[PDB]
């Protein structure tokens, strides 16, 4: 049994199950306010310094935090939050000046001094048990026009490389805003799709070996591929009512977006050209790069196969087993517990009706009080 | 419910018509010269759940019995003994299921199922709801439903 051939009701049930599973993976708004206040206080501390170079530092979110695609790490208590300082006065400032200016002051503050841990590409603050802050110093870039964010960041090899974070965020927000056409019957959706795919990749990578784990797909490549695929299916005006078929179609259209040019594979930022997210794929020291392009294709095949198996499920016991196998045991337990509580209340409320055709249970002829000896 | 006691068990005719309206039935018979009625069909608990064949018979003055003929409850449901694979009164080859509290335990004197209620109105939903917890047991390992069960010293059985 294939996923596409199923009736729309079963397929809607599958979509609801996946969405409810992902709902527990996301972080709440109270925590988000906590992180926001934390790095806002860090930036306010930074502004207070007498150091001229560090002055006018600005802190804004990036990555999974900016694009509203946070999925809680499996077996890890600490979330990952990444931030970048902006220095308008450091257009020509050196690495040493900015790094020392940040470091000595982070050591100066009573609260931040102990939690500070250095990183090769920046600085980190270790709030214990709940989340982290990741800081990367960067100078401004002039010469090329964009929505406004051409910027350099810090890497040991070249000390400055181009990156354009904000433009990607605006592009994703504009793209995910549009809703596909819906047939007439008698968090954005793209964000949920990317979150489901990231959860699937996270649980899939564990069973693989060391080489596949180290070469597993990264979040930004999958995000931009899914965004391009979603954009074309929006432009293609194709009617979409089959739920996980949207994942199947998007994941079908992702591998076509990988571009090979003169032996170099470029998956680019649509706004800023010169930075390849697939720059790891291109370089091939000891076949490290080629193995990375493989893992995406095996993940493509596995993700296409998993909904075939879940579609092949018969019985309510095997469906839960398949969802536990593909989407983690711990998220699945809560969904089943909530379903059982809901239908137990429906028994108590009296809203459990009988379907005329199949006699199936309806959870919303109220079933009278009954006792079942095991 | 405060009602007159003049109400008596209805004739077979009233529930003869009732079961026909709801769902498909392969057979519906009158046997033993208007004594017993038989019903068969297919019942599905959930949307992804299996397909179950159910047989029900009744006689005036006797409690109904419900038996799931096909399937065999998924090969007896992997040993254990709870899904009540029972002799089933020796005329239908299938597991006989308990659906209501017997009159003896009820102190008020009114059973959960009485002759006033029809067969399709309550007994069929009771069987479907029983099958739902039956299939859920295979995953959970515990009867996450009505947990009523006596011990052989404390047991009192009507069957």
């Amino acid at each position: 049994t294939t996923a596409r051939n199923l009736p729309s009701g079963k397929k809607q049930r599958i979509a609801d199950l996946l969405s409810q599973i992902i709902e527990t993976l996301d972080l709440t708004k109270t925590q988000y306010a906590n992180i926001e206040s934390a790095y806002n206080g860090v930036g306010t501390f930074l502004s207070e310094g007498d150091d001229p170079l560090l002055q006018d530092a600005v802190i804004y979110p990036q990555g999974s935090v900016r694009l509203n695609t946070t999925v809680k790490p499996k077996n890890e208590e600490q979330y990952d939050i990444d931030l970048i300082c902006y220095l308008p006065h450091a257009t020509q400032a050196d690495y040493t000046g900015v790094i020392s200016a940040i470091r000595q002051r982070l050591e100066s503050h009573k609260t931040y001094k102990t939690l500070l841990s250095e990183l090769p590409r920046g600085f980190r603050i270790n709030y214990a048990g709940d989340y982290h802050l990741d800081i990367t110093p960067g100078r401004d870039h002039t010469g090329t026009a964009h929505p406004g964010q051409p910027l350099w960041v810090v890497d040991a090899q070249t000390a400055w490389k181009e990156s354009n974070p904000s433009g990607y965020a605006e592009w994703f927000e504009s793209s995910a805003s549009v809703q596909p056409l819906r047939t007439i019957l008698v968090k954005k959706l793209l964000n949920h799709i990317v979150q489901i795919l990231k959860r699937h990749r996270d649980e899939w990578a564990a069973e693989q070996d060391e080489v596949r784990q180290r070469c597993r797909p990264i979040s930004v490549i999958i995000t931009t591929l899914a965004c391009h695929a979603y954009n074309h299916i929006i432009a293609d005006r194709r009617a979409y009512d089959n739920d996980l078929d949207i994942l199947l179609d998007v994941l079908e259209l992702m591998p076509d977006f990988i571009v090979s040019t003169q032996g170099a594979i470029h998956v680019n930022n649509p706004h800023m050209p010169e930075e390849n997210f697939a720059e790891k794929w291109n370089r091939s020291e000891q076949d490290e790069g080629p193995q990375r392009s493989e893992a995406f294709y095996q993940w493509h095949a596995a993700a296409q196969a998993t909904f075939n198996t879940i579609a092949a499920s018969v019985g309510e016991d095997n469906l839960f087993l398949s969802l536990e196998d593909s989407f983690g045991k711990t998220p699945v337990d809560v969904v089943r517990q909530r379903l059982m509580e809901h239908m137990q209340s429906a028994r108590e409320q009296g809203s459990l009706h009988l379907d005329k055709k199949t006699g199936g249970l309806i959870a919303t002829a109220g079933v009278p009080k009954n006792t079942f000896y095991g | 419910v405060v009602i007159r006691h003049h109400c008596k068990p209805l004739t077979i005719a009233q529930q003869y018509r009732a079961l026909k309206a709801g769902g498909p039935y392969e057979r519906l018979r009158i046997i033993h010269h208007d004594r017993t009625l038989l019903w068969e069909g297919w019942l599905q608990p959930s949307l992804f759940s299996r397909r179950y064949k159910v047989a029900v018979r009744y006689s005036l003055g006797t409690p109904p019995i419900c038996v799931v003929t096909e399937p065999d409850l998924f090969a007896l449901a992997g040993t254990r003994a709870i899904p009540h694979l029972y002799p089933a009164d020796k005329h239908i080859p299938g597991a006989r299921l308990c659906l209501f509290l017997p009159r003896s335990q009820a102190d008020d004197g009114l059973s959960e199922w009485r002759a006033q209620l029809k067969i399709s109105d309550t007994l069929i939903p009771w069987a479907s709801l029983w099958l739902f917890y039956f299939e859920q047991w295979l995953h959970t390992g515990h009867w996450e439903g009505g947990g009523k069960h006596p011990r052989p010293s404390e047991v009192k059985n009507e069957r």
